[PDB]
Order: structure tokens, then C-alpha cells, then sequence
DNA sequence: CGCGTACGTGCGTTTAAGCGGTGCTAGAGCTGTCTACGACCAATTGAGCGGCCTCGGCACCGGGATTCTCCAGGGCGGCCGA
DNA sequence: TCGGCCGCCCTGGAGAATCCCGGTGCCGAGGCCGCTCAATTGGTCGTAGACAGCTCTAGCACCGCTTAAACGCACGTACGCGC
């Protein structure tokens, strides 16, 4: 249960610097990269488990995660709305 | 078994057949453009509230609303949806 | 360089030579400048303009079906033209090149004092080799007008004539663009009727002075 | 015999083909597991949505693209061809996010 | 010759000198003037208190101080102590801005 | 009056100043007009904002009230005349 | 590591910011009247949503043209150095 | 005086990848139907706001000193920049 960090691969890491327009990657990267996502799905996670906690509820659901992103200035559409 | 959750899908439909006959939207298009719908409303009844309780205001009419759209669209699409507001109100104020 | 004016009192329907056109802009416009058509002939390779023409523009227009069907003896034989307008609705280059061929044509011989006025229209995604080309080959250079003050759309477009008053003076305006803002296809107007009716009547403006 | 490109040609080829497709590059599982995993260390037996856990890949593949896209300008800047983890945070630091 | 210091000796002095401050650093008339110039191009005959334009001017001078020190912060990540006109278009891409 | 030519009014060492107030401690030559350009683009959507919010408030003085409004809405919260 | 250039420092020059005065007036700001505009209530009904269906637009396998990539060779000086 | 290797320019042809073009399946979007509940209309009050008037605050305008600080010029050396 800590390897999961470790399941943001290095091709896949590749493959999100290729669709932002990278052409060379270094090696000391991929483990900030992974860092960065995680202080990033930390904040969204934390806050959609508070939306959660205060519905009562025990399943987190896409609206959380919708209103999640956008207390946080990063609206997400396609999940309702 | 009977709960109808709300949505602008025909509505943007309606209006897509009204400047595109021939093409088509999925899905989950659909509910990119329902949500766009959803969060500019919020967005533009959020600064209209804003705005009428600045000036002390308890009635949001299409003033409040015009000023929050020549904030909230950059420029000159706010002008063009300002004249198309306008444009509308005027109809209906003075239809059947 | 500066062209004398006739005065207003001589009335000579204008003759144009319109080249390459989608939507027929340049007898409409002459239409809504006041003033009377001599000749104005059209022409077009494909058969989109001549429905266009054949439905709304009731038969005052001399069409040829290509191109490259108008020789010089056509040209002498329907009169000659006091203005010649080159636009579009790597082809560009091939349409240049025919708009220069006969604009060779139309142009008067050295002891005419007939008014001649002309007008080359392309955006400035061009290459700038293919510009200072132009440039080159019709002696006059270009000016850089921006789709910024009336606008906000990225589609900057270049110039080249013999008209006057085509330097700065373009400006923007707030009652024009008032009365052009009540659509809701308001920028797919903006994208083409704005270069249509409005920045050609502003351009061609000042005939209405000699005819 | 054996064809071999260079390295900046594949590179920019893939390049091309990720900016034109639109499919998630993270594996929905580990992405999964790794939502989980987080979660777990705010309330335990917590349970998710399909559509949610593909709600926070849409975004956190839509940030990290963005993020390599600001990484990218820096690299450029820095007269390098490169991405570092200087980059990153030169990135991270002018966003605001270095908290 | 009389006394004459370094480059870098002065510039830091005044580094510290002004991140001590807390004064305005633009002076209020000519940007007052820049503030009605720029008014004028949304409505003729606007007036402005002056707490207004002292808001106005607390705001532009922090913005600037801000947009600095992420400039200063492109500059060095290029291995320079020069900002540059490349260091205000990265920090102000970055941030969004462009 | 029409008032013109005011952004030189915004000196080339009260840019210096401010830059010090950053932590530059060198600054080229360019710095200054690209400065006058941005600071020119902040105080437009600023003060764009400020004379909407007059707009509607039926008035003719841009109040601080206005301008601290503006700021907050574009995610810069002025502190120190309301809000 | 070398070239250079262009920025910072210092001094003299001078432009104007700042402070201190008053006069005036446009306009922010508060008060009274009322009226017209919106909340509140019931009937009704037709537009909008759940369910279904079918079918054609999209996804996908395979083939050929093509289209850029890249390395091999041919000529070419050219550079010496053994 | 010598030709043996060695980087440059051009060009040619293998070679993998990609674009184009049909052929077939498939499944979700377009469309039709019930129905049900909220949109609409008519009517009634209540009070929020439009409007007139008065006031009185401070915002703009002008002028006079006053030095604070901006502008300009030389210069030199330290960092930008190319290799
Ligand atoms: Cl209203
Ligand atoms: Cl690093």
C-alpha cells in the first residue's frame, strides 16, 4: 500500500510530457512529477472528502470531485455541473 | 422509481440545429455544453447578487444582469451578447 | 502621388473588373456607394458565384465562365475599366498572378487621363518572400491592417492598391459597430461581412467625389 | 541493415501523436489504487464512483500536462531543450502553488 | 579620485533599503495622470477619489513588486542576475496572464 | 484636455525602485518600457472594472469602494479601504 | 574562457512632485412620495423528461500511395605527414 | 613533390510511419410517445425603487515656493553572450 505512487509510470509520465510538448525528459523528473501529482491529488482528495463527510455519505461522488475543482479554481466539465 | 434531474441538453440541441442542421453532438459533449450553461449562470447570477447587495439592492432586473455580462465576457463578446440581451428584452417587452 | 478630381458635375457610370470574389461584394457595394455601374464583369472557375449571380444579382452582371478565357480583345471589346478588384472568399499565388495578368490589361496606355484605380487583398499569413514578391510586381507597398480595433481576433491583412487615403486612417468606430453587434451569428459577420461591406466602403470611399 | 532514427525525430512523432489524441495516458488502475491510497489517510472504507475516479484523472492529467507545458517555457528559457526538476519548480513557484 | 563603490555593493544596499520601506514608490501625480489618461478612454469627465487612486496605486506598485520577484526568478533560473523582457513574458505566461 | 503620453510619467527609477523592492539587482534597458506596457495593461482591466461598478452605480466618481470590488473580483483582495 | 557592451555609479543640471494655501461647484449622499413591479396563491395545461428503437455516423481492420527520415555512395577538395 | 584519409555537399533509394480509401459492424444519438408537474395567466397587495429637492463634501482647479528626485553624460568593469 505505498507502492501506488509508484503506478504514475515513467512511459506514462512520457506520454503526459509528450502531449505537453517536452522532447527531452530527464531522469530526476519522474519521481517529482509524482510528487507534485500527489500534493495535487492530496488537496483535491481532501477537499471532496470533507464535501463527502458533510453529505453524510460513504462514496465519494463525481460531483464532489466537480465542485472539489472548482472551490479550487480549476473547474472541470463533463460530470455533471 | 421517479426522480427527473434537470438539464439544458434540448435547449442546446435546439440551438446547435438552429446554427448547424446537418451536425450532430455526442453525449458527452453535451454535457460539456450543459455544464459550460450551468457554470456561466452561476457565474453571472453570482455577480448580479454581488453587484445588488454593493448598491444596496434587493431586485436583480436585466441592468444588474447586463453589467455582470460587460464584466464578465472579455470585450467584444460582451458587447455583442450586451446588444443581443438588449436586443431581446426589447422584444419582449413589446411582444403579443 | 496624388490624382486630380473631376469634378462632380460630369457623371460617368464607374466600370469595374471584379477578378476573384465568393459572395459578390463589389456591385453590391457600388450599388449601395449612390452612384451607376458602367461594366462590371465577373468571372469564376468554379460554379458557386455563378449561382450566387444567377439568383440574387438579376442578370446586370457580364459573367465568362473561366478565367482563363479573357484575352485582350475582350477586354477592349467591353469597354475599358476605370477600377479592378482582386480579392478571395496554393492557390493564392496563381490568383495574384491572374489578377495581374489582367490587371496589365486593363491598365491605360501612357497619354490617357482616364482615373484608374486598383485593389489586391490577402491576409498576413502570407510568406514574406511571396510579400516583397507582390510588393515588387506591383510597385506599391502593402499596409498592415489589424483586425484590433474593431475586434479581437488574431486575422491581421494586407493591403495593396491605388487608392487614396489608405494609410491610417482606418479607425474604430462605436455607432457601426453598435448597429453591426445585434446578431447572434454577430462574429461569423465579423469574420466575413466585416470584411466585406464595411472596410471596402471605407476603402473606396472617396469615388463618389470624381463619379 | 537494422533502420534506426534519431532521437529528436521519435521524440517530436510523439509528440505529434499525444497532442492529437484525447485518451487518458495514466492506466485507470493505478490511478485507482494510487486515489485509495490517498484517500485511506483521511477516512477509512471509502468508496468512489466510476465516473468520479475518471473525474480526477481527466483533471490530474489535464494539470500535469498544463504543468509540463509551463515546464517546457522554462526549458526554453533556461537555453535547454531539457526539463528539469528546476523547471518544475521555477513553474510551481510563479503559479503560487509552493505551499 | 574620490570614493567609488561596486555594482553589486549598491544595488544590494538599496535591495535591502526598499524591501524595509513601506512607502509608495511611484509618485501619486503622474500616476494619477496615467489613471485619468486611461479613464478617459472609458468615459469623458470621470472623477476619482483619493483614496481611489491610492488604492489604485498600492495595488499597481504590489502587482509590480510581485511580477519583479517572479522575474528575478526567471532571471536567476537562466543562470543571470539581469531581468529581461524574456523573464516578464515567462513569469506573466506562467502566471496565466498572456 | 485629453490627457496623453502619461505612462512615461511612471519614471524609469520608480521602476528601479520597485525592482529593488522585488530583489532585482540588475536591470536592463527594456525592462522599463516592458514594465510601462504591463503596468499599462493591469491598470486597463482595473480601472475597466472600476468604471463598470461607476456605471452602475449610477454615478460619475470612481469610488475606492470600486476599485476594491474590481481587485477582489480579478483575485487580488485589497486590504485597507473595505470590502 | 574571451569579447564587448551596456548598465550602474557619481556628479551636475533641472524638471516637476509635493505641500500649502483658497474658491468653487458637481455630485455623493440623505429624505419624502408614491407607483409600478415583483412575491404570493390557484388552475391549467403543454413543454420537458423517462423510456425505447433503429440506424447511420463513428470506430476499426486492411491495402496502397505517399511522405518524411536517414544513411550510403560519388564526387569533392584538402590536408597534410610519414 | 605524393596520394591516403577525412569532413562537406548533393542525391538516391530503402524504410518506417502516416494519409487516404473503402468495407463491415456496433452502439449510442435522433426521434416518437406517455405524463406529470411546473410554466403560464389572472388577480392581489406591499414595499423597493424611480424621482424631485436639499444639502454639504470633497474633488478639481490654480498658484506659489520648495527642495526631492528625475534626466543626462562620462566611464569602467562585470556580467551577457558566443564559442
Ligand atoms: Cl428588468
Ligand atoms: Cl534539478
Amino acid at each position: 500500500l505505498r507502492d501506488n505512487i509508484q503506478g504514475i509510470t515513467k512511459p506514462a509520465i512520457r506520454r503526459l510530457a509528450r502531449r505537453g510538448g517536452v522532447k527531452r525528459i530527464s531522469g530526476l523528473i519522474y519521481e517529482e512529477t509524482r510528487g507534485v501529482l500527489k500534493v495535487f491529488l492530496e488537496n483535491v482528495i481532501r477537499d471532496a472528502v470533507t464535501y463527502t463527510e458533510h453529505a453524510k455519505r460513504k462514496t465519494v461522488t463525481a460531483m464532489d470531485v466537480v465542485y472539489a475543482l472548482k472551490r479550487q479554481g480549476r473547474t472541470l466539465y463533463g460530470f455533471g455541473g | 422509481r421517479k426522480t427527473r434531474k434537470e438539464s439544458y441538453a434540448i435547449y442546446v440541441y435546439k440551438v446547435l440545429k438552429q446554427v448547424h442542421p446537418d451536425t450532430g453532438i455526442s453525449s458527452k459533449a453535451m454535457s460539456i455544453m450543459n455544464s459550460f450553461v450551468n457554470d456561466v449562470f452561476e457565474r453571472i447570477a453570482g455577480e448580479a447578487s454581488r453587484l445588488a447587495h454593493y448598491n444596496k439592492r434587493s431586485t436583480i432586473t436585466s441592468r444588474e444582469i447586463q453589467t455582470a455580462v460587460r464584466l464578465l465576457l472579455p470585450g467584444e463578446l460582451a458587447k455583442h451578447a450586451v446588444s443581443e440581451g438588449t436586443k431581446a428584452v426589447t422584444k419582449y417587452t413589446s411582444a403579443k | 502621388k496624388l490624382y486630380p478630381a473631376i469634378p462632380a458635375a460630369r457623371r460617368r457610370p464607374i466600370r469595374v473588373l471584379s477578378l476573384f470574389d465568393g459572395i459578390a461584394t463589389g456591385y453590391l457595394v457600388l450599388k449601395e456607394l449612390g452612384i451607376k455601374v458602367g461594366k462590371y464583369v465577373a468571372s469564376e472557375v468554379c460554379e458557386e458565384s455563378i449561382a450566387v449571380g444567377t439568383v440574387k444579382h438579376e442578370g446586370n452582371i457580364k459573367y465568362v465562365n473561366d478565367v482563363r478565357n479573357i484575352t485582350k480583345k475582350n477586354i477592349e471589346e467591353w469597354g475599358p475599366f476605370d477600377l479592378v478588384i482582386g480579392g478571395s472568399p496554393e492557390g493564392t499565388g496563381r490568383l495574384f498572378f491572374e489578377f495581374y495578368h489582367l490587371l496589365n490589361y486593363s491598365r491605360p496606355k501612357e497619354g490617357d487621363d482616364r482615373p484608374f484605380f486598383w485593389m489586391f487583398e490577402n491576409v498576413v499569413a502570407m510568406k514574406v518572400g511571396d510579400k516583397r514578391d507582390i510588393s515588387r510586381f506591383l510597385e506599391c507597398n502593402p499596409v498592415m491592417i489589424d483586425a484590433i480595433k474593431v475586434s479581437a481576433a488574431h486575422r491581421a491583412r494586407y493591403f495593396w492598391g491605388n487608392l487614396p487615403g489608405m494609410n491610417r486612417i482606418f479607425g474604430f468606430p462605436v455607432h457601426y459597430t453598435d448597429v453591426s453587434n445585434m446578431g447572434r451569428g454577430a462574429r461569423q459577420k465579423l469574420l466575413g461581412r466585416s470584411w466585406s461591406v464595411p472596410v471596402i466602403r471605407h476603402l473606396f470611399a472617396p469615388l463618389k467625389d470624381y463619379f | 541493415k537494422p533502420h534506426r532514427y534519431r532521437p529528436g525525430t521519435v521524440a517530436l512523432r510523439e509528440i505529434r501523436r499525444y497532442q492529437k489524441s484525447t485518451e487518458l495516458l495514466i492506466r485507470k488502475l493505478p490511478f485507482q489504487r494510487l486515489v485509495r491510497e490517498i484517500a485511506q489517510d483521511f477516512k477509512t472504507d471509502l468508496r468512489f464512483q466510476s465516473s468520479a475516479v475518471m473525474a480526477l484523472q481527466e483533471a490530474s492529467e489535464a494539470y500535469l500536462v498544463a504543468l509540463f507545458e509551463d515546464t517546457n517555457l522554462c526549458a526554453i528559457h533556461a537555453k535547454r531543450v531539457t526539463i528539469m526538476p528546476k523547471d518544475i519548480q521555477l513553474a510551481r513557484r510563479i503559479r503560487g502553488e509552493r505551499a
